[PDB]
């Protein structure tokens, strides 16, 4: 689990593996397609998947579930808070089992120790 | 024999809501229309889905819809470095076979799956389970070099490296225990006993107030007056706390031709 | 005329409405979330300030 | 950043607002990591059940016949 | 009809027990303060403690044993 | 003066808890829309009620 | 930022200037076309399609001009 | 950054008093060139031609303020 609003980008990326995708921050942008008026603070929209949600929940309060949610700015971010969490869930585990696949762990290419080298 | 129908079709009772996703008028106007007449119209189409006949997806104006893909940095330069931000733009731009290749799976997630081993090889491995069982280990050397021999090399080493990683695991999920089942300073000697009858809601809004000054109508009839006094109470006290500061420390990452430590970021630049 | 009159009074006005953390903290006391300021806190344009380069005492 | 409805819940964003300053949000941030590494192990400590319960063993022989799909080709 | 007796198995009924008490186990849990400090649930930590204590054994060597059948993720 | 609710706070002591108030309010910048007020502001004017996002009716019907 | 907006809106604003100065070019335009007219009325239909031309690219500017507007406005 | 931003836009406004004046230029020009048509038609062409060719010269100013806008608004 992440403690903190901001990430190091490179600790979620492998060493020992093609990067094909990363663990972006929120897209602020989309917060700005919301035709309607809201109520967001700046102390919410940092946290991992969090704006995404609330983004939601505001599209399914002005709109509803039928007829009306079905707008490209509402139906995107639902699709960004599912797949967010669905991500930080894998990244989360495999940071909790496979440390070792990230940069900046100590273990991805291990330091000997100097009884190792034979001086 | 009626075909069957999925639950989606209990919601809306129809197999023609013309569902488009584009806000324009022109677009929405003749939806409204080509699905009040989808009974009595040829050129109908399905969003709906059924036993008997498949359906469409979403619909863009004449074209089709599906989400803008969750941003990915990932990305390959032909011509020229195009320093791709995809938080810089709300829908992602075409691709152009001369700017810029992006990731694949431009709708994909990230999971972990498994190999499924060879059925022979299976087979070896519940007769030595059964064998086990019933006759014990000792008496399954017969059965464990067929494992050994029928099981094709690659299969041997997944079912020795499936151990390493449990036992990985096996330690990650023990020191959490440890830490999670150690006695901090502010709980020694508290036991169930002590605990307080409450529940989640106890410690909600309602009834814990939260940590600011406009959660509620506490602080709505406090004047100029009652501030000033109260900013003369905290210098007071801060008569008494302001003694002590913390020692500067040296800097660990002095040097800038050395690896510096990832220590905790200042708050404020 | 006190604040026309002054040298620093153009930069600590200034300094603090280009931090834009703080205007997003302005941002949200005006729509109604406002809490108390640690020391730290307090200083959160001093911090800015530094980085830019000044000369600030009294972290 | 696994565990998110877990961890959103007890930083209390389902009924009230985290404050807006960065030293006591950061610290809100790590007053939980005690109670993760204890809801994770609570996790961990399920009991088993039959598999044989609503899953047929694949590895059954009944099912080397490796059957396939008749279709009809409209 | 071949497989249904497996449902009469006590184990079943274990498996429904050990979820009910998560159930009132994380319904008991509560914030107790907000200080921004670890102590906000300070008594939450004994109840969680309690129900971890309830189905393992702390002094050993491994608390948590690994078996096929057992939770990883 | 400091008024009372449903919502209280978490300390054992009255002290612990004079002292919060103290904290709280002595961080407290009034912003008045009315002239002749020492503290006033046409713009910038601080609301004095927090805003809780959550689901409405129609959200829940 | 948020004074940033209230200038934007200001300017979309502004855009109501070559409105104004269109108004008076337009105006001005038809006055010397009606002298025009009478000048050498033989020709009425060539100095009306002229007249209204002269016009058409005032309306270029304005539209230029609100496009401008609502483009900084949004962007 | 934010606080400059504020007056580039408001620069990028000031563009638009060109295109006012390009406005009244275009309404005035097309006035003489009907004016100046009726006193001497049989050379309309050669007039015609000079009109547009005038109105070049105002969107010159037009296109120039603009340029001159977007790169201060991010220049
Ligand atoms: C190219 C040539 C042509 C161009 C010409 C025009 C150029 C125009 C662009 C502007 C140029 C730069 C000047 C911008 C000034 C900022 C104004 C502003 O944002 O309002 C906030 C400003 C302050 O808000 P507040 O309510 O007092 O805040 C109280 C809170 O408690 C505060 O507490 P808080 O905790 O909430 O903090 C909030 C935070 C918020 O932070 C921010 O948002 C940043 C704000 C941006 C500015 C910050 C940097 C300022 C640095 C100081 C240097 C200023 C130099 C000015 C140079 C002028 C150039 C000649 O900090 C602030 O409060 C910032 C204070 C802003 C003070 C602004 C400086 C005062 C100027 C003193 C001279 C006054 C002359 C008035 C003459 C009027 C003539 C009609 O509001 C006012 O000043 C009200 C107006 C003045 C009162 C009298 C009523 C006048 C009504 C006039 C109506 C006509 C309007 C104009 C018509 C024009 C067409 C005819």
């Amino acid at each position: 689990t992440i403690f903190a609003e901001t990430w190091e980008a490179s600790e979620y990326q492998y060493r020992n593996k093609a990067n094909l995708k990363t663990l972006p921050v929120n897209h602020l942008g989309k917060l700005a397609e919301l035709k309607f008026d809201f109520v967001e603070y700046k102390a919410h929209q940092l946290i991992a998947c969090h704006l995404y949600e609330r983004m939601t929940i505001h599209c399914m309060n002005q709109y509803g579930l039928f007829k009306d949610f079905y707008r490209p700015e509402c139906l995107d971010a639902q699709y960004y808070f599912k797949t967010c969490v669905e991500l930080n869930a894998a990244y989360g585990i495999q940071k909790k089992f496979f440390p070792e696949h990230f940069v900046g762990s100590p273990y991805a290419r291990p330091v000997p120790q100097f009884q190792q080298l034979g001086l | 024999k009626a075909p069957g129908q999925i639950y989606a079709y209990d919601i809306h009772n129809t197999h023609y809501p013309y569902v488009n996703i584009k806000q324009d008028s022109q677009t929405q106007l003749l939806a409204s229309f080509r699905r009040s007449i989808a009974s009595i119209n040829p050129f109908s189409y399905r969003q709906v889905p059924s036993q008997d006949r498949a359906a469409f997806g979403l619909r863009w104006g004449n074209a089709w819809y599906a989400p803008n893909p969750y941003p990915n940095g990932i990305h390959f330069d032909r011509v020229f470095p195009t320093h791709y931000d995809p938080l810089a733009e709300t829908n992602r731009t075409k691709a152009n076979l001369q700017l810029i290749k992006y990731a694949p799976g431009n709708y994909s997630t990230l999971v972990v799956t498994s190999e499924k081993l060879p059925r022979p090889c299976i087979r070896t491995i519940q007769n030595y389970r059964r064998c086990q069982m019933v006759n014990g280990t000792e008496k399954c050397n017969s059965e464990a070099q067929d494992i050994l021999a029928i099981c094709p090399n690659w299969a041997l080493d997944h079912m020795k490296e499936k151990v390493r990683f449990y036992t990985k695991a096996l330690a990650i999920n023990n020191q959490t225990y440890i830490r999670a089942m150690q006695v901090e300073e502010y709980n020694q000697g508290r036991t169930v006993a002590d605990v307080a009858p409450k529940t989640w809601i106890h410690g909600t809004r309602q009834h814990l107030r939260p940590d600011t000054m406009w959660a509620d109508d506490r602080y709505t009839n406090i004047t100029q007056t009652e501030i000033n006094e109260a900013i003369k109470r905290v210098e007071a006290r801060k008569a008494r706390e302001h003694e002590k500061k913390p020692v500067e420390q040296a800097n660990v990452n002095a040097n800038t031709g050395e690896q510096p430590v990832r220590v905790e970021k200042s708050l404020y630049p | 005329m006190a604040f026309l009159s002054g040298s620093a009074t153009y930069d600590q006005l200034a300094d603090y409405a280009s931090y834009n953390h703080a205007m997003d903290v302005n941002q949200d006391q005006q729509a109604g979330l406002d809490s108390w300021m640690s020391e730290k806190d307090k200083n959160m344009v001093k911090y800015y300030q530094r980085s830019l380069g000044k000369k600030v005492e009294g972290i | 950043m696994d565990n998110y409805f877990t961890a959103i819940t007890l930083l209390g964003l389902r009924d009230q607002n985290l404050p807006p300053f960065k030293d006591a949000r950061l610290q809100r941030y790590k007053s939980i990591k005690k109670m993760i590494d204890l809801i994770e192990t609570t996790t961990k400590l399920a009991p088993p059940m039959p598999v044989e319960l609503f899953m047929l063993n694949p590895t059954d022989p009944e099912w080397d016949d490796d059957m396939t799909y008749p279709t009809i080709t409209h | 009809k071949q497989n249904e007796y497996l449902l009469e198995h006590e184990d079943v009924k274990r498996y429904v027990w050990w979820y009910e008490d998560l159930k009132e186990t994380l319904a008991r849990v509560h914030r107790q303060a907000n200080n921004h400090k670890a102590c906000d649930f300070k008594d939450s930590e004994i109840i969680l403690q309690d129900f971890i204590r309830r189905y393992t054994n702390p002094k050993d060597n491994l608390p948590i044993k690994f078996h096929p059948q057992g939770q990883t993720f | 003066p400091v008024k009372e609710g449903q919502a209280k706070l978490w300390f054992s002591t009255k002290e612990e808890a004079d002292a919060y108030d103290d904290k709280m309010i002595s961080n407290i910048e009034l912003k008045s829309q009315d002239y002749e007020d020492e503290n006033f502001s046409p713009v910038f004017n601080r609301k004095t009620q927090e805003y809780f996002l959550e689901p409405s009716e129609k959200f829940k019907s | 930022m948020l004074l940033v907006k209230a200038v934007k809106v200001l300017v979309m604003g502004g855009c109501m200037l070559p409105i104004a100065f269109g108004a008076l070019g337009t105006g001005v335009l038809f006055a010397g076309f009606n002298v025009a007219l009478s000048r050498n009325p033989e020709e009425t239909e060539s100095l009306f399609n002229n007249t209204l031309m002269g016009f058409a690219l005032i309306e270029t500017f304005i539209f230029m001009s609100i496009g401008l507007g609502f483009f900084v406005l949004f962007a």
